[PDB]
């Protein structure tokens, strides 16, 4: 009987398809003039259609690069895989949907790159001879979960800069500890002082050699410190193909953007490196403190998992800034880092337990729908992120794609990329709303209207300009 | 609505010196509109950084502007066995600057002071200072309150309580109609903030040179606290002054504290004796809720009403996601004795980093309507990040949700085109409330004229 | 108005102590830092000490390190002096001093208080009158008040009567006692003609003492 | 401590006249003083601070001056409240100090002393005392010497001096000598003498009287 393909009555190959996904064409000649041309598939061989005339396309989606997961992140130039498949094929004609998988893994014995940025005020000078073992402790807790760790240490204060510098008498430049009964370093911003590296020992030497300042206000610069711990690729030395831990450890606030006017700053942070082979933040004294967004921006553009590493005296404050910094996790640190340790592997731990999707460069005509499979087979509907993970899980999301209409590019692609993940899948999508019989039209046809039409797919369609 | 941006005038300062961030309109004794400009990085006199006051008159075409001088030479007094000491290099004269009557006043929020007895000190700390000035009889005076003469080791023994020492008096400044001079201090009180408010007459008739540490007995500022939630809270920077009590004769104070119980951020109502009214808390931390305050009756009720600018508000967006934007508050005043509810509208920022709220000035009534209107600047908002101001009319029901006309900024990038505005000034006698607007990145100010409203 | 308003004389034995006050009229004590200072007529001023009512904290000149210490009640919104193990030379009169604009300086003033310390009983006085020897057109007459404490005493003629042509001198201190002495001056033919009498009053012990002069 | 070294102690002026005080100091002081008036029988009230500040409700004929370790207070026309003592006060140093003082004067034409001399009365020789009063009474300048004799050889213990402030009425002064003796000591002499020496005269101005005799 009549359907939405014959009723709609429609005037071409490509307004037929355009009916519903369940329409087909037949661009045969030998076809009664009541017999319609746009009907189902089924109908048209009924009708004496002949095969080879059937135009009929059928949304698929097959795979382009499906390489197994990796069952360890070790070893290898970065040839882990963490996202399967890799590439696929998405063909889909208008109004229609098509779906398909997607898997993802935490993958066992990832590489770890952890930058140790310390606050270095007077009140840290008990946490400094605590960590002086820090490096090879780390290193035995870390070797368990992983065997290529590298580690870095950096260090900060505050604005070298009235009020927050003592800056009288000359002696407090030198010393700011003067008027006591000691000895401190002269007022920094903060500096880089080990690279990234294997070589642990290096951190417990650099560490002992180490000293703290001392500064006038309680809030301190080290926003400062992360925006260019983060930006400072090359001299911090994070690696491509690893895990990046920032752990931030301070016993006090912090300074925030327009914090900086009281030392007659207004200059907005840039988001550039401004760390030179001195090692020190030259732009500490003419530039503002960074804002949360703007940190926010470079922790995502570098992948940082950056880590509020702080007292109890101010866990509340931080951890309310771990929620209005995404990704960012908080540990309880003691009084003087003893505890600094566990702290860092439960983080790392905490880190690796989640598995996020995002969506890049999705055109505006497809709309997506995901389903989650984390735990044991448990179908999620609606969801497509896990948590509570362990490192070696392994997830699956079902995606389904639904496109609007028919865009005018007809080759696009997007991609599915898990947070924090190198790895990522490329979905190329391929939207056939054409006829192949188009290619080969006859335009002013000597049988359309006295050469006033064009003959295309078995009719006679308007030519340009009419 | 009715502002022209075609015909602009530009005034201009000395590359580099700041010029335009800060201005208002000024009026000599015949009502002579013309226009104070604060450049705090202008040179002095040992080709030093101690930033400049310039007063510009009224001309169509603009240009150079001649200067407000004040005194900008170090002082030393050796009296009652001790040394004291003012430093002006980088003080940031004209950080701020605020016109009543025939008196313009001109602070240097970072002006340096220091008091050594023996092998003490008071520790070299800005304590800000105010230069005060007639430039019409070229009376000239100062104002710095938070100056003292307290060795640094009484300070240690009694907790650093009433430390007054890193005020930076003048970092926010205003003047009620009796002429009273109202000075924020965000460092006062070891970072907690403090007001300063003082007669401009007795400012005058108490001063003489050289003398650096005097009384002004009618002087009245704000008060020490041991609650942590005040801790680093800069109150104090910035301050506007309304009516907001219910009595006439009495002069309510609004005072912006950004970081205010940690980074919060709040803004509060007080009497004269500083004794707290209202409080308005912040929305997001580190959004700098209370980095500037606006006072002006929108509804057209009589009753002021008030503005919050919290210009690093993160707007919240699909996929969890959130975006700094920036955001002003609006708080409509009730009837009668009762408190501020809920602000009655938010306007929120489009440009990323474009700081929208960063200021906030009154217009007065713009398309002269009956109802008051209001500017906002996003110094480094608008499509290209050069800045825009937008202007939001008045309605019974308070301001229109979208903006009636937008100001691009003329100037380059890095202007900060909007850090600076004021409104409220007809200063070409047409009618018409105009705008002046700072960009101190560009060292120039615009002046945008209202016209008629088509 | 700023008006600085001292506690009254004192009068006190050598040895023992005293607490002076200064009281602020139409100001807080507390604004400004309060001086003292010490007057006599030969030593002149001298400067005691200081106090910052705001803080208590005090300076002294190192002469009164002992003697004077320097108080001051912001509830009462008044500051004090205490001289302790009073010697005849801490008989003096006692200001407090502030400043008006000028952190250091000396401007307003109280009106003083007096200090006399002495080991003097109350005494009442000896009166003598003075008649001339046994001529010119004009006489003059004259009233010796001698031996009493502690001051003051009121002398008149007549009974006020006769008040112009009068010379009534200061007193004197004598051996912890004071002599004071009052002359006067009419012509020949009013005396003996009429009679001259010497009111003296000494309301310390209340006698109202009067001699008639009387010719030799 | 800073020494100040006040100029004139006294000056003898009328009215109109534009007098000048200094003040001396025994090192630098940076105008970092005080002047102050006290009419008589009166408290302390403020003129000049900072050297040349004048002291709010003081008149501007008032007016100080100098700079460094000399100073000057100059009072231009003077009016009939301005004759009182003067005071500077420096306050550069801990602790403060003060001058020695310079007392306005009203002047006039010079006045011989009117003197009298009265023997003891007759109440006090029968208690046991005896007491030869002298009056001086109105005469300028101040400057006066008086001398007592007994049988014509000087007698300086037991002497007691008074002096009276500038009348009101003939801006004169006056003076009471009153020699105190013992009842007996008394009796061993017939002579007794007060001698006056002013610059009115050469001469001293004698007057005395003979015990018994009368
Ligand atoms: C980090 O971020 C957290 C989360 O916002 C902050 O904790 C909030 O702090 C505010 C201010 O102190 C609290 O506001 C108060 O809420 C009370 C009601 O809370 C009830 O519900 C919560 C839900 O979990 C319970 O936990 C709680 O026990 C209560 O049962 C109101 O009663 C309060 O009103 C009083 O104070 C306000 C001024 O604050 C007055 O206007 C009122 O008239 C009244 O006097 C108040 O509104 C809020 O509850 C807290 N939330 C939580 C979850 O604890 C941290 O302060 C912040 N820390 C840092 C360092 O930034
Ligand atoms: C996600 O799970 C939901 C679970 O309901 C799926 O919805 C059902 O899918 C079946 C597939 O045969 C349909 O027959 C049902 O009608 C659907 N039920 C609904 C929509 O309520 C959904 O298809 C899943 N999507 C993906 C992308 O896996
Ligand atoms: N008016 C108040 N109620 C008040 C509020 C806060 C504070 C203080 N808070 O901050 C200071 C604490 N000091 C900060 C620097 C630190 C040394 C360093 O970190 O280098 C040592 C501790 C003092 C004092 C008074
Ligand atoms: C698409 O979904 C169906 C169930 O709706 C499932 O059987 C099939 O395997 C999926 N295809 C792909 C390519 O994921
Ligand atoms: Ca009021
Ligand atoms: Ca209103
Ligand atoms: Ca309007
Ligand atoms: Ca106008
Ligand atoms: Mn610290
Ligand atoms: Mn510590
Ligand atoms: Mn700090």
């Amino acid at each position: 009987g009549p359907n939405i393909c014959t009723t709609r009555g429609v005037s071409s190959c490509q307004q037929c398809l355009a009916v519903s996904p369940m329409c087909a064409w037949c661009s045969d000649e030998a076809l009664p003039l009541g017999s319609p041309r746009c009907d189902l598939k089924e109908n048209l061989l009924k009708d004496n259609c002949a095969p080879e005339s059937i135009e009929f396309p059928v949304s698929e989606a097959r795979v382009l690069e499906d390489r197994p997961l990796s069952d360890k992140g070790s070893g290898d130039s970065s040839q882990v895989t963490q996202v399967s498949p890799q590439r696929i094929a998405l063909r889909l004609r208008p109004d229609d949907s098509k779906n398909f998988s997607i898997q993802v893994r935490q993958v066992e014995d990832y590489p770890v790159d952890i930058y140790y940025l310390m606050d270095l005020s007077y009140s840290m000078k008990d946490d400094l001879w605590s960590i002086q073992n820090l490096g090879t402790k780390l290193a035995t807790q870390m070797r368990k979960l992983t065997s290529n760790l590298r580690i870095g240490f950096g260090a900060f204060v505050d604005k070298p800069v009235s009020p927050y510098m003592y800056i009288s008498p000359p002696e407090a430049l030198e010393n700011p500890c003067y008027d006591m009964k000691t000895t401190c370093l002269p007022m920094f911003g903060y500096k880089h002082v080990l690279t990234l590296t294997d070589q642990v020992t290096r951190f417990n030497e650099e560490v002992k050699k180490q000293s703290v300042s001392r500064n006038r206000d309680a809030p301190e610069g080290g926003f400062d410190a992360i925006m260019q711990a983060t930006v400072c690729d090359e001299k911090i030395g994070w690696r491509n193909d690893a895990s990046h831990l920032l752990v931030f450890t301070t016993d006090a606030k912090t300074h925030i953007a327009l914090d900086g006017r009281l030392a007659g700053i207004v200059q907005p942070n840039d988001g550039q490196c401004h760390v030179g082979s001195d090692n020190h933040y030259s732009a500490s004294t003419t530039m503002d403190y960074p804002s949360l967004g703007l940190m926010t921006e470079k922790l995502s553009q570098k992948n940082i998992n950056l880590i509020f590493a702080v007292t109890e005296n101010v866990v509340n404050l931080y951890q309310n800034y771990s929620e209005l910094i995404p990704g960012t996790t908080v540990g309880v640190l003691s009084m003087d880092s003893s505890n600094v340790l566990q702290l860092i592997v439960d983080a790392y731990g905490k880190i690796r337990s989640k598995v996020e999707l995002e969506v890049r460069d999705l055109p505006e005509e497809l709309s997506l729908s995901f389903n989650a499979t984390c735990l044991n087979n448990e179908v999620i509907p609606g969801l497509k992120s896990c948590m509570g993970l362990k490192i070696g899980d392994t997830v699956s999301f079902s995606i389904e794609a639904k496109v609007r209409g028919c865009p005018q590019e007809k080759e696009k692609s997007f991609t599915i990329k898990p947070v924090g993940f190198k790895d990522s899948l490329i979905v190329q999508v391929t939207f056939d709303c054409d006829c192949a019989c188009q290619a080969q039209a006859e335009p002013n046809s000597h049988r359309c209207n006295n050469g006033n039409g064009t003959f295309e797919c078995g009719v006679c369609r308007c030519g340009p300009g009419w | 609505l009715n502002l022209d941006p075609v015909q602009l005038t530009f005034y201009a300062g000395p590359n580099g010196s700041q010029f335009g961030f800060s201005l208002d309109f000024h009026k000599d004794s015949h009502g002579r509109v013309a226009i104070v400009v604060g450049a705090p990085r202008t040179l002095g006199p040992s080709q030093e950084e101690t930033g400049g006051v310039f007063l510009c008159p009224w001309r169509a075409e603009g240009g150079q502007c001649p200067s407000l001088l004040f005194d900008l030479r170090d002082e030393t007094r050796n009296v009652g066995s001790q040394t004291l000491q003012t430093f002006k290099a980088r003080q940031g004269l004209g950080a701020s600057v605020v016109s009543w009557s025939d008196v313009i006043v001109a602070c240097a929020p970072w002006q340096h002071w220091n008091v050594l007895e023996k092998t003490e000190e008071a520790e070299k700390t800005p304590v800000g200072s105010c230069f005060l000035a007639q430039p019409e009889s070229g009376r000239r005076a100062e104002y710095s309150p938070c100056r003292g003469n307290t060795l640094s080791r009484i300070y240690v023994e009694n907790d650093f309580s009433w430390d007054k020492r890193y005020c930076e008096a003048g970092f926010s400044s205003v003047v009620t109609q009796a002429g009273e001079l109202v000075l924020g201090a965000p460092g006062g009180y070891y970072f907690l903030g403090l007001l300063a408010q003082a007669p401009v007459a007795d400012i005058f008739s108490s001063y003489r040179p050289g003398i650096l540490l005097w009384h002004v007995s009618s002087q009245s500022l704000s008060f020490d606290s041991s609650n942590p939630e005040y801790f680093d809270g800069y109150w104090g920077y910035s301050v506007a002054v309304g009516e907001f009590d219910g009595d006439l004769n009495t002069t309510e104070y609004v005072v912006g504290a950004p970081t205010w119980s940690w980074t919060l951020g709040a803004v509060e109502i007080l009497d004269s004796y500083y004794q707290r009214l209202h409080r308005l808390r912040g929305e997001q931390m580190a959004s700098y809720f209370g980095h500037s305050v606006a006072v002006t009756d929108v509804n057209g009720d009589g009753r002021h009403d008030l503005l919050v600018g919290a210009p690093l508000y993160m707007e919240s967006r699909a996929d969890r996601k959130l975006a700094e934007v920036g955001r002003v508050y609006l708080f409509l005043q009730p009837r009668g004795p009762h408190a501020l509810g809920a602000p009655s509208l938010l306007l929120t920022g489009t440009q990323l980093y474009g700081r929208f709220g960063s200021a906030i000035a009154p217009l007065g009534d713009l398309d002269r309507d009956g109802y008051n209107d209001i500017a906002v600047a996003a110094p480094y908002g608008g499509p290209s990040g050069r800045g825009q101001v937008l202007v939001f009319l008045g309605q019974s029901e308070g301001l229109r949700s979208r903006p009636s006309q937008v100001l691009d900024s003329p100037f380059p990038t890095g202007s900060a085109f909007g850090f600076s505005l004021r409104g409220a000034v007809d200063i070409d006698d047409n009618g018409y409330p105009d705008l002046i607007v700072g960009a101190y990145g560009a060292n120039q100010v615009a002046v945008y004229r209202a016209q008629p409203v088509v | 108005e700023v008006q600085l308003q001292q506690s009254g004389a004192e009068l006190v034995k050598p040895g023992a102590s005293v607490k002076l006050s200064c009281t602020a009229s139409g100001f807080n004590i507390k604004d400004t830092y309060v001086h003292w200072v010490k007057q006599r007529p030969e030593q002149g001023l001298e400067w005691i000490g200081r106090i910052d009512p705001a803080n208590g904290y005090t300076k002294y000149d190192p002469k009164f390190q002992g003697k004077a210490t320097i108080t001051a009640d912001t509830s009462s919104n008044t500051a004090y002096l205490q001289l302790s193990s009073l010697t005849s030379e801490d008989t003096a009169v006692y200001y407090c001093v502030r400043p008006l604009y000028d952190y250091y300086a000396m401007d307003y003033w109280g009106q003083g208080t007096s200090v006399t310390v002495s080991s003097a009983k109350t005494t009442a006085p000896s009166v003598y009158p003075l008649a001339p020897v046994c001529t010119g057109s004009s006489v003059t007459l004259g009233c010796l008040v001698k031996g009493y404490f502690p001051e003051p005493v009121t002398l008149t003629w007549n009974s006020g009567s006769l008040s112009s042509g009068v010379h009534t001198f200061p007193a004197v201190l004598q051996s912890d006692l004071y002599t004071l002495s009052s002359s006067v001056t009419v012509t020949s033919s009013t005396w003996p003609s009429q009679s001259i009498t010497c009111n003296v009053a000494h309301p310390a012990s209340s006698t109202k003492v009067d001699k008639k002069i009387e010719p030799r | 401590d800073i020494l100040m070294t006040q100029s004139p102690s006294s000056m003898s002026v009328s009215l109109g006249d534009t007098v000048s005080i200094t003040c001396h100091a025994s090192q630098g002081i940076s105008s970092n003083i005080g002047w102050l008036q006290q009419k008589p029988g009166k408290s302390f009230m403020g003129l000049i601070y900072y050297g040349t500040n004048l002291v709010d409700g003081v008149p501007s004929r008032f007016s100080g001056s100098g700079s460094g370790a000399d100073y000057s207070l100059t009072i231009s026309s003077l009016d009939s409240e301005d004759f009182a003592d003067y005071y500077c006060v420096q306050y550069a140093q801990l602790p403060y100090t003060f001058g020695g003082g310079t007392k306005l004067e009203i002047k006039r034409a010079d006045a011989a002393p009117t003197v009298s001399i009265f023997p003891p009365s007759s109440e006090q020789l029968t208690s046991g005392g005896a007491s030869v009063v002298c009056f001086l009474n109105n005469f300028y300048p101040k400057d006066i010497n008086v001398k007592w004799k007994i049988d014509g050889s000087e007698r300086q213990n037991g002497v007691l001096n008074s002096w009276t402030d500038q009348d009101s009425k003939d801006s004169t002064y006056s003076m009471s000598s009153t020699l105190t003796l013992t009842k007996d000591e008394y009796e061993r002499h017939n002579s007794y003498t007060c001698e006056a020496t002013h610059k009115t005269s050469t001469s001293p101005i004698v007057k005395s009287f003979n015990r018994n005799e009368c």
